[PDB]
């Protein structure tokens, strides 16, 4: 009895096609071509009498001000600019009119009650605006918020408008701690500036030398939005991945046009309008064509704004299990004049790399509530801007559920079996050798959710697949090889390459991996060769 | 219609191939890891089923692409059928799905 | 012919998108901006030598 | 300058009349559709000549009007 | 010579790293294969040819590289 | 990179390809193999008129119907083998304003469709304009967008009537005892449509005889409940029918779309696995 | 779950030195055993 | 006018940095990589990167493209 | 107090009608657009930085 398995069973209903002894309506249609509309535009009390008179200085407010006050190169100094108790902004926190989320999002992201209202009382350190250089001196400056009603003198900082209550960052009430989680940040901008600030030079001569090239007006916004252009001509090789010691997966959902959600994590308030690394998801090239033994994985990767980690998404277009038809002319002749094309199902991940820090995740118990509000998954120590993005993403595309972590994917890899397991619908037509159909079923979104499951570090994703290698179908094996490979467990892609009978499948899943000889893998047993025994199960340990 | 589950034996094959040409079958279709159709002693064991047009035999693996369950059902739909299973042996009860499922949701 | 809509339609599509998305399509820039005469050009400057 | 993705893959080389449109989605090969449904991979005439192209619905259904000696139409004239 | 040959496989994988090249697909001689790491270099070769060319002894038995051994008659 | 080995450039024993260091005369541009296919020589550039296939040098002063269509006259040049892969010529370049769309209002904000492989090539949507303009929208057939300026180029040898509600057939038998074209074009028509691809077609086809002994006639009726009659007439084939009938369908079914009805795609069917038997049976009497 | 998804690389030690095979490098040099020099 | 007035004084890198003696592949390929674990699975090779039917073919620049 | 930086490392100005690379520019027709994308917060920041720019005029 979940949404995932309800979908599976009972799918809902698409274009009707009908036909002569039936009528198919559950077949996953492509999305109809996109418009753009100039029409549509783009969009879609006791604060105020705290302003006026009710507002009172505490005694703990009132030494963190002075403390402030008395104070006691741009990137490491921490201003604080004090404004007036009349000058004091008063009232709940309004969300940007580009907010896509529901009422209940808005409820959970306030804490409970939109009402709330924070006086914000001065501002703090400064951060590079989203479309300028990554290695800028800071420009929108922070947010210090506090509750003029609250038990626990508690102080919140707002790094940015595009954060709301529930990832301010929470202070002990100490004008010591407020600047030491502030210095945190100042010294990861610091960091960042010192390290890639020589890289972003090189490419912002390289884009000046090439609009004067092309020829294209030079001005500022030109030269920086070409420098976003030229994020492209990234080398995989010459990348800041690997950057940070902490790493962790995250899924993004299956989709069929990873562009739109690129296009997403690009415009994303949260992250530099200039990426590192970026890599555009032509399903059509020939290079990027989606396979049982597949090109391989697009990968883009984006620096958040304030805590200066990276989000390196990664479109796995290789992840497949469906076989190439036996007769292409065939297959070209069956879908040449048809106006119905299924929509593909192609993962896409995110691993988040954030560097060790203490303050910057919140200390822990932010990210916990949030977790325990939203059912994701991140890890206590994320920065907050780093999974309020990843939100804030999800959310805009419209694929919240879908964002799941380790637990989600072996919900999901559940709720398949329970469907496996239970019969299996009808479809356009069952599909064979010949004349595959391009439909994913029970057994095939099996085996892509068991790679999805080792993509995503899984401890257990070993005994997972050894349990389910017994009893499982073809694709199902296939999916379970593709995972093997993922995790790096030669023995289990040997054992499981072994074990499975002669045929197509495992043609391809020895195509898959780099191999001394097909032999290695598919005898199972050593097969004398010239009179004499090979023994390459060494090889794949 | 005629179905071969997990046959394995190239007599007991060619023999259910002749019975399936013998009584005009509509089609033979084998499923599951059967013997190969063809083989010597499947030959031996069926004289002429492998050239009878009136029994067509059809191979179906899921090892090769083929959905088999997904064209039984498709048939079963499109003829109105009713399908009625035998087995040689009888049949236990013993599963490790519910122990794998119970695990993933722990 | 005074109006062809299949030309005029692509020729419209091709303009605005020359002219909306100049990253994309930096490399059909050449097509209406031709190199200035006077500065180097790749295929055509030939500058004199020396004595020695 | 530096290497580039620009430099790596090259694309189709198709004359205007023949593309179908000029969006970065469309950049691609007709055929990679075909081969993204299948999951898998896969000149001129001496004297090319084709006779111009009309609007699908005014060729299909085109006026009998005629003016002095010449066919008048809202798109073409002509002779006659 | 099959278990020669998957042996040198084995060196330049685990040579993969910083490996250059791989050795020949078709082995040319069926009973001693060299794979050269760098400084460091592999031969496998079967008992017989192992006992008839004894490298190993000639390479313990050799004495160092003494300075003063150039100070001696020419041969 | 630099653990590999790149080509020798400046230092090689290997032929250095610069065929023009003893064949060319004077200044020599850097464009490699600029004046290779002339014979590998800069002379007799002086020349105006060289020989000339239709669309080339001389010929823009004569007609054909090709070339005066598709080439500008003042856009001809050279021969073939005397191609002008560079020329250099002195005096003030012009940079002639580019062409203006026309019959588009001022201040107009149009509408765009963004096409994309994702999406069937069969799709009418393909075929529709990217840009689309208020004032290209036929408002008075209820299209709410503009109508699609190219349309497939198949050849429709089988009948597909989908989209379209009825179909009438009017024939005379007595016509038939006379023994015209039209006849058998008609009954070929007729036979094609009951074995058209739709489920049932039996039940969209209809046949009436000549209850007055009129000339022969065929009337489809689409879904909007417009109706189009293909003009029979000699030298008129059953193929040519179906064409004419399909072709007038597609218009129709895009007319319904933009006016902004769903209408419901063809995908493979009963019909299509019927056409496939054949097929395969044409490839392999092809292979044999 | 935080921690069955997380992972963290191991400390890099400062200055260490990597062999042909990627192993771990411990202090070790060698110098002309046989060459007698004044230390 | 060049015949007549001085030319603009030669950049500063022109004439500091050296015209290079080779001319590197527009494709190089290095089937080095260390995003995936196990390299010896083809399938998770970044897409990104040439292969090597992309490394001898691309002798030339970008279709739409004229100079290097 | 603040110590000196280079105009490298400084903010760069941007103009009233300046997006980011994903974004088209701007033109008479199509505003904003074409973008089938919706709910871009960097448009309406560009037309907040509009509002402002021809309030200051």
């Amino acid at each position: 009895c979940s949404p995932f398995l309800s979908s599976l069973l009972s799918p809902v209903e698409t274009v009707p096609l009908h036909d002569v002894t039936r009528t198919y309506s559950t077949m996953d249609v492509v999305d109809p071509p996109a418009r753009y509309n100039p029409m549509v535009p783009n969009v879609e009390l006791w604060g105020v009498f705290e302003g006026s008179e009710d507002n009172k200085p505490p005694a703990w407010f009132y030494r963190l001000c002075k403390l402030f006050y008395r104070t006691n190169d741009p990137y490491v100094w921490i201003p604080f600019n004090l404004l007036d108790e009349a000058d004091y902004h008063v009232g709940p926190y309004r969300f940007p009119s580009t907010a896509t989320y529901t009422h209940e999002q808005r409820t959970l992201l306030c804490l409970g009650d939109t009402r709330r209202e924070y006086v914000h009382f001065c501002d703090s350190y400064a951060f590079p605006g989203r479309a300028q250089i990554p290695t800028s001196v800071g420009t929108c400056p922070s947010k210090l918020y506090v509750n003029p009603k609250q038990q626990q003198p508690v102080v919140y900082i707002q790094l940015s408008n595009d954060i709301p209550p529930a990832m301010w960052l929470p202070v002990k009430g100490t004008a010591a701690s407020v600047r030491r989680v502030l210095a945190e940040f100042a010294s990861m901008a610091a960091l960042h500036r010192d390290w890639h600030h020589d890289e972003f030079m090189e490419r912002h001569a390289t884009a000046v030398r090439m609009l004067e090239l092309q020829r294209l007006p030079a001005g500022e916004g030109d030269i920086l939005r070409y420098m976003a252009y030229d994020a492209r001509n990234a080398q995989f090789a010459f990348a800041p991945i690997r950057e940070f010691p902490n790493q962790q997966e995250f899924f993004l959902g299956e989709h069929d046009d990873p562009e739109k959600l690129m296009e997403h994590v690009d415009l994303c308030p949260l992250l530099f309008a200039i990426p590192h690394m970026r890599t555009v998801v032509d399903l059509h090239a020939e290079h990027m064509i989606p396979t049982i033994a597949g090109p391989g994985v697009a990968t883009s990767l984006y620096r958040c704004i304030y805590s200066k980690a990276l989000l390196f998404v990664q479109v796995h277009l290789s992840s497949e299990v469906k076989l190439p038809p036996q007769d292409p002319e065939a297959f070209k002749f069956m879908w040449k004049d048809s106006q119905v094309l299924p929509k593909m199902r192609i993962p896409v991940f995110v691993r988040v790399v954030w560097p060790t820090n203490e303050r910057m995740s919140g200390g822990g118990g932010l990210l916990r509530r949030f977790n325990r509000l939203f059912g994701t998954e991140f890890a206590s120590d994320i920065p907050v801007d780093a999974a309020m993005a990843l939100l804030y993403v999800m959310q805009w595309s419209g694929h919240i559920k879908d964002f799941l972590g380790v637990r989600g994917m072996r919900q999901r890899l559940a709720d398949l079996l329970l469907a496996s397991q239970q019969p299996e619908p009808t479809k356009l037509y069952p599909g064979t050798r010949e004349i595959p159909n391009p439909e994913y079923t029970v057994a095939e979104r099996l085996g892509m959710h068991v790679q999805y499951l080792a993509q995503l570090h899984d401890p257990d994703i070993s005994l997972t697949i050894q349990r389910l290698l017994p009893v499982a179908s073809a694709p199902v094996r296939m999916g379970c090889a593709k995972a093997a490979l993922i995790a790096g467990d030669r023995e289990l892609f040997r054992h499981i390459v072994s074990s499975e009978p002669p045929g197509r499948m495992q043609t391809y899943m020895t195509k898959l991996v780099r191999k001394r000889k097909t032999r290695d893998l598919v005898d199972a047993e050593p097969r004398l060769l010239e009179d004499q025994y090979e023994f390459a199960a060494p090889l794949w340990t | 219609v005629l179905v071969l589950d997990n046959v394995d034996d190239p007599g007991l094959l060619g023999t259910v191939l002749r019975t399936a040409a013998g009584f005009h079958y509509d089609a033979v279709i084998a499923t599951n890891h059967c013997a190969d159709l063809y083989d010597h002693r499947v030959i031996r064991a069926a004289r002429g089923a492998h050239f009878q047009k009136a029994v067509p035999i059809y191979t179906l693996k899921e090892e090769d692409g083929d959905n088999v369950y997904g064209m039984l059902n498709h048939i079963l739909q499109r003829n109105d059928l009713s399908p009625v299973c035998f087995a040689a042996r009888d049949d236990n009860d013993a599963t490790d799905e519910l122990d794998d499922l119970v695990r993933q949701l722990r | 012919t005074t109006y062809d809509a299949i030309r005029e339609d692509k020729y419209d599509a091709f303009i605005r998108l020359r002219e909306k998305f100049p990253e994309l399509y930096q490399d059909t820039r050449a097509w209406d901006n031709p190199p200035p005469f006077g500065e180097f050009n790749m295929f055509y400057s030939v500058r004199f030598g020396m004595v020695g | 300058l530096s290497v580039r993705t620009e430099d790596f893959f090259s694309k189709e080389a198709i004359s205007h009349a023949r593309r179908v449109s000029w969006a970065p989605h469309t950049t691609e090969k007709k055929q990679g559709a075909f081969a993204k449904l299948a999951r898998s991979n896969f000149s001129f005439a001496q004297e090319p000549y084709f006779e111009e192209e009309i609007e699908a619905h005014r060729k299909h259904h085109r006026p009998d009007v005629y003016i002095y000696k010449y066919n008048v139409s809202p798109t073409h004239f002509s002779l006659r | 010579p099959r278990h020669i040959h998957l042996a040198a496989w084995a060196v330049q994988e685990a040579d993969a790293l910083k490996r250059v090249c791989k050795i020949r697909r078709k082995q040319v001689d069926h009973t001693w294969e060299v794979v050269p790491v760098g400084r460091i270099i592999v031969n496998l070769m079967q008992e017989s040819l192992r006992e008839e060319l004894s490298l190993e002894r000639k390479w313990a038995v050799t004495k160092c590289m003494d300075p003063l051994s150039v100070a001696n008659a020419p041969v | 990179t630099v653990g590999l080995l790149p080509a020798q450039l400046a230092l090689s024993r290997k032929p250095r390809l610069r065929p023009h260091v003893g064949n060319l005369k004077g200044l020599v541009y850097p464009l490699p193999y600029y004046a290779m296919w002339r014979g590998n020589h800069n002379k007799y550039t002086y020349n105006k008129s060289t020989v000339c296939l239709w669309g080339e040098g001389d010929t823009r002063s004569m007609y054909h119907q090709h070339y005066a269509h598709a080439k500008c006259p003042t856009d001809y040049g050279r021969g073939g083998r005397e191609f002008e892969y560079l020329t250099v010529k002195r005096g003030k370049m012009l940079q002639k304003p580019l062409p203006r769309v026309q019959y588009v209002a001022e201040g107009s904000k149009p509408v765009w469709l963004f096409k994309s492989w994702h999406t069937p090539l069969s799709s009418p949507s393909m075929w529709e304009r990217e840009v689309q303009y208020a004032e290209h929208t036929p408002e008075h057939i209820g299209a709410k967008r503009p109508l699609a300026v190219v349309a497939p180029r198949t050849m429709h040898r089988y009948l597909f009537l989908m989209h379209m509600e009825k179909v009438t057939i009017t024939v005379s038998p007595l016509l038939f005892g006379y023994g015209h074209t039209i006849q058998k074009a008609v009954l070929d028509f007729y036979r094609r449509a009951i074995s058209a691809r739709s489920p049932f077609p039996k039940d969209k086809v209809f046949l009436f005889y000549a209850i007055d002994h009129i000339t022969p006639r065929i009337e489809v009726t689409w879904l909007d409940g417009t109706s189009y009659v293909p003009p029979v007439l000699e030298g008129a084939s059953s193929q040519d029918l179906i064409q004419m009938v399909m072709e007038e369908a597609w218009l129709a079914a895009d007319r319904m779309a933009a006016e902004g009805r769903v209408l419901n795609p063809l995908a493979i069917d009963d019909y299509k696995w019927d056409q496939l038997v054949v097929f395969k049976k044409v490839r392999d009497k092809e292979a044999s | 779950a935080a921690a069955a998804a997380a992972a963290a690389a191991a400390a890099a030690a400062a200055a260490a030195a990597a062999a042909a095979a990627a192993a771990a490098a411990a202090a070790a040099a060698a110098a002309a055993a046989a060459a007698a020099a004044a230390a | 006018a060049k015949r007549e007035t001085l030319p603009p004084v030669t950049r500063e890198n022109i004439w500091k940095e050296p015209q290079q003696t080779f001319f590197l592949p527009f494709a190089p390929y290095v089937r080095v990589v260390d995003y995936p674990k196990d390299p010896d699975a083809k399938f998770l090779k970044p897409v990104n990167i040439p292969r090597w039917k992309d490394y001898m073919q691309r002798t030339k620049p970008v279709i739409p493209r004229t100079w290097y | 107090r603040y110590r000196p930086i280079p105009e490298s490392m400084q903010p760069k100005h941007l103009e009233d009608n300046f997006t980011p690379f994903p974004l088209p520019k701007f033109d008479e027709s199509l505003e904003y657009g074409p973008v089938r994308l919706r709910n871009i917060p960097d448009i309406e920041a560009a037309k907040e930085r509009r509002r402002g720019s021809r309030l200051a005029a």
